[PDB]
DNA sequence: CATCCGTGA
DNA sequence: TATAATGGGAGCTGTCACGGATG
């Protein structure tokens, strides 16, 4: 098992010296957002509670040692630091996670892949669609079973850009911009149209 | 002194200075003095007076004291907030077309223009250079000066009022 | 690995493939669908596309 | 933006593979101003790193206009191009 | 009758006589709670009543713990004592309208003692404004009707668990100790025969070594566990000797890392489990403790803490249990009956009301304040140290102001119908904090328990994964002042019943012995034969002698909840289908005015009344005055009460919450008599349906699979019609750029679209609005960006000029639309206190009147559910002789499958009630109707009738009242005395070839109508992030392409499909644009590119150090719309 | 072949 | 920012079935 490991690193030239980092990423602001609610208070990402841990224990450390600070506290610094730089990378890995206001656990980056919710299971094995829609089924003895019946307020929302195409055609509308009016307006036109 | 420091300093997810934070710490304290004083809390009209004599700012203050609530905390199989967060920054698709469909109007402009006057149109309004240049700039810039190219700008104004007799450009603006 | 990873122990299987260097052929069903190519089955195949 | 690419590797990450990837290093725990809630610099949104708020829109506000493009304004050195490279531009921690 | 007490409208019903007692106050579970926490007046009467000695309140008992609190000096002394109340701040409508909590300041009494000084100054402190419970048994929190459920938590106390080993396949017990908070503490056996013990799961040690620890000799050890063997077998495995030896060993394997002091090893075994501080057993825990070990028995609840007398009465316990022994008694204490304990039983099952919950958040509060206590007292000088210098409220308003929007205690107030209220006011729900989690519960939980009968319903309970996890109280129970539930019995003296009544808890009742309700009872009291069916211990059943018989049951209707009771025939139909049955009934709509039931249960008049939601009569008098707006009562002392009629409110739920007077002006009224009555009530009953004429047959299809046929007749009367009412809003606030402002004038408008708006920019009252339409215009100054050179041009040519605001207007939401009842405007202007950065806001009520149509899903009682399939006109219906057209036909299919033939049953008892009958009496009474009670004997048309679950109709009676239908009104019978009858198809005319089942039936409009349900999107919204589609009906998001439906396209083998919908259909930037403009210019669908959400993976993995490389055929690495640059 | 931690359902 | 002050504090409770490292 050990050399399954160790004859890893010797085939490729892939360093082991990259298991201790000396220099962390961070990941884009965008993909870690900041935005305000309509209600004037600010949402943010739970990665920006974990860089700031870091950054503000990585940077006191700087000035500990420094200012020529005993051991036994510098030491301290640097524990804290592997712990923050764990915590960012996989929260409760190693003894109890991170806590953000109420108990809840800040969600990790490795957080962002795990499971159901991960990434993978959840963001790309299975989106979600635009031109799409749902509604209620109901029995149809009439339709035959290449049929069924699509709802009136369904449908026009579905080819509503097939819908707008045709409209500027047979000069119903004047442009595309104004045959988008005609359709939400829900003008008596459209009901030939879609036909 | 060092923790107090470093707390006002570092706690706030959203940095606010120093005297921010005392001020907010004081507002809490004159607050907490006036409730047990009126048996409720008290109006952002009365708490203001005592302090700082400013009813506007205390909204304010009240404000930055709201501290931040976190995108990836859920309601449920998986309510996750962000899930709600609308991007308001990703570009509207019909919105992005009508745009193109406007080029193709002011394409059919550029002909009937001559060359002479769909010239001054892309210089001082910057279609394919991006920028509005001044127009004693334009007029010097261009070949023909006088600044002519003024002049030709008044044999260009009515001449756009003919696509606006055709009302194809009458129909982008409503 | 993006098949594996995408399946079970994400973290696993993470940490095993970025030691062993292992390079992915984007050539299977799973593999296909994450990047958005068409998959190699059916009407995606060469011989009918 | 050709789709097909043969093949996808992954390998461990050197100290600096993370260095070549970063467009600078973050060295204040910040994220933005309380006041004019703008991304404070040297931050952790810090447009000098990532990228502009808005697009082809300098921090300082002296280029605000698409007809600078790949300028590099020199009172706060901020490129103008795209909010859309805040979704792609990486930053770096230097641990002592 | 049934229920002659208030003045109600009279049920006849096929019962045996019952006269035990009314059902008690149904929202009592709420009220009685909350009145034991502020300590009400009527409590400590009903304290005095019960025979309580020294009643506590919840309030009271959070002071006395607390106080005194002192120093570690000893020098100074804050306590607390006397809570009072003020009259709340505002009346429960105006917080309701002006979204403010419903509360009445908390005042009390603190004194600051100092020992050194000798001088006290005691004042009355602030502590901020409590929320208070209304009548209706709710809250009113930032102006939402809430409702704090009850939780099931595992009671405090000491189990034993019987394993059984997988090896040596010996019985092998083992104990465990809970306190209310705290350490742990289990003490379990070997199959060594040696015992051992885990101090909050630390390992596994000799049980000896905790005995010398404590500081009992080597020789006492022998003594009181010498009858075992197991026992001399551990003190002689013992490792080591010596009272410090033992202190030692267990501080060390307890807290290593630390230097071990014979003074610091003695200090933390004294307040791990023997301090108030650390270690506590509540009232319960202390009292479950003591009646498993019986010691104590008769003193008062005094001790809060465990004790070395419990530790060492536990060890004899598990001894004993272990070797066989089925009885002991702990010396000092009475004999008590040893056995392994079983976890869900609910006499070791508790049930903590709503008062204890808001004491655990109140206690939470308390503790922190004296932390800031503790520190203030240290800092301050003693001289000018007052109780308002110590005192610090905030974190205790915070801590309830915490939970009643913070914790999931608070469920909101279904708001479906006066019965989901009623429901959603009492449930039992394991799950919340302290409680369990849903995935650490398994099997064992959710099923049902013998100890639940007449205590906690066994058929309400959710279908969802939630099943069993949360269910009713049922309705004849009690929660008594230690959070057990209670249920009442009869108390037999000698086989002769008495209407003595006493309430039993459920291992109380394990210890006697319960006969059944409808057991033959003699007209004194006696029973009728000697063995009787018997309810023992461990839910086991058998026939005792009438010598032997303690008690029995109150009503045969005992054991289910308030929705349960209301299923007519239950017995009749299996627990799958009677469980949606009552889960449904929940989801009820309120229609347009609502009938009550043909066929009843007599429980739909106690549901309506206790529900809150129809007004009852506080004093007896005459109706002085009668309107639609309100009703006034002039009472028989002079005093006049007035009651006003909530008139077309929208509930939580959007359903229409509309009152209406019952009475006349001039009428007598009695105390208790129900004058108004609400949405689904009908003369002070719960209406929660039709009554319809019903056809059980297959029809042409139409109602296949469980769809609904429906006449034509209940869209032309509005019979299953009802009202919806939205809550829209929107505000203005200040940007940067300005202030956003609502006026009438908006961008590019044109005068037809702002022609139903006021001069501000409101719609108008009365106005008809559908989707698409403004209703509060808003412009906002949009930023001062360098307009389009391309739009630069387009404003000189017409010449004008742009304005600097952006329309972001309030408009009317897809699929919305009805007629705007109502406007409510909050301006800073006009004084009304907004939150920081708002000016105007406003509220437009818009209702709509939808009639049903097909998709909208309908329901019996009976779990019978089922959408409208199809509404044929009414000529096309299917109809009897005298040319009534039925209303609504259900197919045959499927009835027998579920089992759940109640509703064959209701159809025809449905059907004598609607014709009347009469028994023929010549020649003496028929032998079928001789347990008829006269009042049934003869019934005219519409009739109303009771048929009490586990009581009331018979199979025999019915068949023979199916023989007693009275003709129409042309003389002739219409259904025979099979209870079928023959239809004409109005289609072809002919004649039905055989007799089809026709009667009425009840049916209810649920709340899952299509107008909601149905949705669809083309383009819209997409996530910020993943730049994927949004997801929802309100946010116009597209449907979720999941990972099981993409296994179901690659088996196809459809790639193009597939790769479209996962790439320019979903969350490719450029592509999804480019296709759109595709399709409007009628050309080719473009060539898909890269999924942005793959682009983020490969930064995602970058930001982790796993440098990751897309690489050509080559080898090299190319971009992704992007570069690399250090 | 049977326990302890981590990872899913 | 000069009286003296010197080692924390909540635990969390009712899974389940399995593989792999250790016994
Ligand atoms: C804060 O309360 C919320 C819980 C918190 O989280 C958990 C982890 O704790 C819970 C606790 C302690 C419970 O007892 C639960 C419970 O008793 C439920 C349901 C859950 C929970 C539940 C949780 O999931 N959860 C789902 C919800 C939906 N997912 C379903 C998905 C498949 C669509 C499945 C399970 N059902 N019901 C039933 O079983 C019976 C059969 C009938 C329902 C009665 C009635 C419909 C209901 O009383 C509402 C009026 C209202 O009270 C609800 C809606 C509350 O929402 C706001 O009140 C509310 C207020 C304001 C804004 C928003 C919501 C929820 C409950
Ligand atoms: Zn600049």
């Amino acid at each position: 098992k050990r050399l399954k490991v160790v004859a890893a690193f010797q085939q490729s030239g892939n360093s082991p010296m990259g298991m201790v980092l000396d220099a962390v990423p961070v990941i884009p602001p965008e993909l870690r957002p900041m935005v305000q609610l309509d209600g004037g208070r600010f949402a943010t990402s739970d990665l920006n509670d974990l860089y700031r841990r870091v950054i503000n224990r990585n940077n006191r450390l700087k000035r500990l040692i420094d200012l020529g600070a005993p051991e036994i506290i510098v030491n301290n610094e640097k524990r804290m630091l592997q712990e923050s730089v764990d915590a960012l990378f996989d929260n409760g890995r190693r003894g109890r996670p991170v806590t953000g206001p109420g108990n809840r656990p800040l969600k990790s980056l490795s957080d962002l892949l795990k499971g159901k919710q991960g990434r993978f299971r959840q963001n790309l094995l299975g989106k979600r669609v635009d031109y799409s829609g749902r509604s209620v089924i109901v029995v149809g003895p009439q339709l035959k079973l290449h049929q069924c019946g699509l709802p009136k307020l369904m449908a026009l929302e579905l080819f509503k850009p097939f819908v707008m195409k045709r409209l500027v055609d047979l000069n119903h509308a004047q442009n595309i911009k104004s045959a988008k009016r005609m359709v939400e307006r829900q003008r008596p036109q459209v009901w030939d149209v879609l036909e | 002194q060092a923790i107090t420091r470093a707390m006002a300093d570092q706690a706030r997810t959203i940095r606010i200075p120093v005297h921010m934070v005392e001020v907010i710490n004081k507002l809490g304290r004159i607050q907490r003095e006036l409730l047990q004083d009126l048996g409720r809390e008290p109006t952002p009209e009365e708490l203001a007076k005592e302090m700082d004599i400013t009813p506007e700012k205390v909204l304010e203050i009240q404000q930055y004291a709201r501290e931040p609530i976190s995108l990836d905390q859920t309601i449920e199989g998986d309510s996750q907030l962000g899930d709600f967060i609308e991007d308001s920054e990703a570009v509207v698709a019909v919105d992005a077309v009508s745009f193109t469909l406007l080029q193709d109007q002011l394409q059919s402009v550029l002909d009937t223009l001559s060359e002479r006057e769909a010239g001054v149109v892309r210089l001082r309004f910057g279609l394919t250079d991006g920028q509005p240049r001044t127009l004693d700039e334009i007029g010097q810039v261009y070949g023909v000066t006088r600044e002519r190219i003024r002049q030709i700008e008044s044999k260009t104004m009515s001449k756009l009022r003919h696509p606006s007799r055709s009302q194809v450009l009458r129909d982008y603006l409503d | 690995w993006l098949s594996a990873a995408s399946f079970q122990e994400t973290t696993r299987v993470l940490t095993d493939a970025a030691i062993n260097c292992r390079s992915d052929k984007l050539n299977g069903l799973k593999e296909n669908v994450i990047i958005g190519k068409l998959i190699p089955a059916g009407t995606g195949i060469n011989r009918y596309r | 933006d050709v789709n097909f690419f043969d093949e996808l590797r992954i390998g461990l990450a050197t100290a600096e593979d993370i260095r070549q990837w970063s467009y600078g290093e973050v060295k204040k725990p910040e994220t933005i101003n309380y006041r004019t809630l703008k991304p404070e610099k040297d931050g952790l949104f810090c447009e000098k790193i990532f990228g502009p708020t808005r697009d082809w829109e300098c921090y300082c506000g002296k280029y605000k206009r698409v007809r600078f493009k790949g300028i590099i304004c020199e009172r706060c050195g901020v490129e103008v191009t795209r909010a859309k490279v805040r979704r792609e531009r990486m930053g770096h921690i230097e641990l002592a | 009758s049934n229920n002659s007490v208030p003045g109600a409208p009279n049920r006849v019903s096929f019962a045996k006589l019952r006269e035990p007692l009314e059902v008690p106050g149904l929202l009592d579970v709420q009220t009685d709670s909350f009145e034991w926490l502020i300590g009400s007046p009527r409590w400590r009467e009903s304290a005095a009543e019960r025979g309580d000695v020294n009643p506590v309140g919840g309030l009271e008992e959070v002071l006395y713990e607390l106080s005194p609190i002192e120093d570690f000096s000893g020098s100074m002394s804050l306590s607390f004592s006397d809570p009072r109340f003020d009259d709340v701040k505002a009346p429960v409508d105006e917080c309701k309208d002006k979204d403010m909590t419903y509360a009445a300041p908390l005042f009390v009494t603190a004194e600051f003692i100092n020992n050194n000084t000798g001088e006290i100054k005691s004042q009355t402190v602030f502590m901020g404004d409590f929320p208070m419970m209304t009548e209706k048994g709710t809250f009113i929190i930032n102006g939402t009707e809430r409702v704090v459920v009850s939780q099931l938590v595992r009671s405090p106390g000491v189990y034993f668990d019987e394993t059984i080993d997988k090896s040596t396949d010996k019985t092998l017990h083992s104990v465990k100790v809970i306190p209310s908070r705290g350490a742990w503490l289990e003490f379990d056996v070997d199959k060594r025969d040696t015992v051992g013990v885990r101090i909050d799961r630390k390992r596994r040690q000799p049980v000896t070594v905790l005995l010398k620890a404590l500081g009992w000799t080597s020789e006492q050890i022998v003594e009181r566990f010498g009858f075992s063997e197991i026992m001399r077998s551990t003190l002689e495995k013992d490792n080591t000797v010596g009272t410090d030896e033992a202190l030692l060993d267990i501080y060390r394997k307890l807290r290593p890392g630390e230097p071990p002091t014979k003074e610091s090893a003695q200090t933390l075994l004294e307040n791990l489990f023997f301090k108030e501080k650390r270690y506590d057993l509540a009232r319960v825990g202390r009292y479950k403790v003591n009646k498993k070990l019986g010691l104590h028995v008769g003193e008062p609840i005094t001790s809060s803490t465990l004790t070395e007398e419990d530790v060492v009465a536990t060890i004899e316990y598990l001894v004993r249990l272990h070797e066989g022994q089925t009885t002991m008694t702990v010396p000092g204490g009475v004999e008590v009956p040893v056995e392994t304990d079983d976890i869900d039983h609910f006499g070791n099952r508790r049930l903590r009301t709503v008062g204890e919950l808001i004491q655990n958040q109140i206690r939470v509060g308390m503790s922190r304040m004296e932390r800031v206590v503790r520190e203030r007292m240290t800092t301050q000088d003693v001289e000018a140290i007052t109780p308002q210098t110590l005192i610090n409220i905030r974190p205790v308003v915070a801590a309830i102001k915490e939970f009643f929007g913070t914790s999931q205690l608070s469920q909101f107030m279904d708001q479906n119908n006066p019965l989901s209220g009623l429901t959603h006011k009492r449930r039992l729900s394991a799950l919340g904090p302290g409680g369990l989690s849903r995935e650490r519960a398994g099997l064992e939980v959710r099923d049902v328990h013998p100890s639940h009968y007449g205590r906690m319903c066994p058929i309400e309970t959710p279908e969802g994964p939630n099943i069993g996890l949360i269910g009713s109280l049922s309705v004849y129970a009690r929660v008594n002042p230690f959070g057990f539930i209670e249920t009442p019995y009869r108390k037999v003296v000698d086989g002769v019943v008495s209407d003595e009544i006493v309430y039993l808890t459920a291992d109380e009742e394990d210890r006697h012995v319960v006969a059944q309700a409808n057991s033959p009872i003699d007209a004194d009291g006696r029973f009728v034969e000697p063995r009787v069916l018997v309810r023992r211990k461990a839910g086991e059943v058998e026939y005792v002698p009438s010598s032997e018989v303690d008690y029995m049951d109150v009503s045969p209707r005992q054991m289910v909840s308030v929705a349960t009771a209301m299923i007519p025939f239950l017995e009749h139909d299996d627990a799958n289908r009677a469980l949606m049955g009552a889960n449904m009934q929940r989801q009820a709509v309120p229609l347009v005015r609502s009938e009550a039931p043909l066929v009843g249960t007599g429980m739909e008049l106690r549901a309506a009344i206790d529900a809150g939601d129809v007004v009852v009569a506080e004093e007896s008098g005459v109706i002085e005055e009668v309107s639609a707006d309100y009703i006034t009562v002039m009472h028989d002392n002079g005093t006049r009460r007035t009651y006003r009629m909530r008139k077309f409110a929208r509930s939580n739920h959007g359903t229409c919450a509309n009152q209406c007077p019952i009475v006349d002006a001039g009428d007598r009224v009695e105390a208790g008599q129900v004058i108004a009555d609400g949405p689904c009530t009908d003369d002070g009953e719960m209406a929660l349906g039709k009554n319809l004429l019903v056809a059980i047959m297959p029809w042409e299809g139409h109602n296949y699979e469980d769809a609904i046929i429906l006449s034509n007749r209940l869209v032309e009367e509005d019979v299953l019609t009802s009202i919806h009412i939205e809550e829209h809003e929107i505000d203005a606030r200040d940007t940067k750029l300005g202030a956003e402002e609502i006026t009438r004038d908006i961008p590019n408008i044109s005068d037809e679209v702002l022609a139903d708006l006021d001069e501000r920019g409101i719609v108008r009252i009365g106005a008809e609005v559908r989707d698409g339409d403004i209703l509060v215009g808003k412009v906002t100054p949009k930023g001062e960006t360098e307009l389009t050179p391309e739009e630069r041009l387009l404003r000189a040519i017409f010449g004008e000029k742009a304005r600097e605001v952006r329309d972001t207007s309030l408009k009317v939401p897809h699929g919305e639309s009805g007629k705007v009842i109502g406007i409510r405007v909050f301006s800073r202007e006009d004084e009304d206190e907004l939150p920081a950065g708002v000016n105007e806001l406003v509220r437009v009520y818009v209702a709509q009147k939808r009639k049903i149509s097909d998709g909208d899903k309908l329901a019996g009682r009976h779990g019978n559910k089922g959408v409208i399939g199809k509404i044929l006109p009414v000529e096309d219906m299917p109809f009897l002789a005298d040319g009534t057209p039925v209303d609504i036909i259900l197919n045959t299919h499927g009835v027998p499958r579920r089992m759940n033939i109640g509703q064959i049953l209701e159809t025809h008892l449905g059907w004598c009630a609607h014709s009347g009958w009469k028994v023929d009496a010549a020649k003496g009474v028929p032998d079928w109707a001789a347990r008829l009670p006269d009042e049934l004997l003869e019934a005219q048309p519409n009739a109303i009738v009771s048929t009490p679950v586990f009581d009331g109709a018979q199979e025999a009676e019915l068949q023979g009242l199916l023989s007693c239908t009275l003709p129409n009104r042309d003389g002739d019978v219409l259904v025979d005395a099979d209870g079928k009858a023959m239809l004409f198809d109005g289609r072809s005319g002919e004649p039905f070839p055989y007799p089809v089942t026709v009667g009425y039936m009840y049916i209810m409009k649920l709340h899952h109508l299509v107008d909601d349900k149905i949705h669809a999107r083309s383009t819209g919204p997409y996530s910020m992030i993943t730049q994927q589609p949004l997801g929802g009906k309100a946010q116009f998001g597209g449907q979720r392409f999941g990972e099981m439906e993409c296994w179901a396209m690659q088996a196809y083998g459809a790639a193009y499909t597939l790769q479209e919908l996962l790439t320019i259909k979903s969350d490719d930037t450029v592509g999804r644009v480019k296709v759109y403009e595709a399709i409007v210019k009628g050309e080719n669908i473009p060539e898909p590119g890269i999924p942005e959400s793959f682009k983020v993976l490969l930064k995602e993995l970058q930001s982790l150090c796993l440098n990751v490389e897309v690489l050509s055929s080559d080898g090299a690495a190319i971009e992704l719309r992007e570069g690399e640059d250090e």
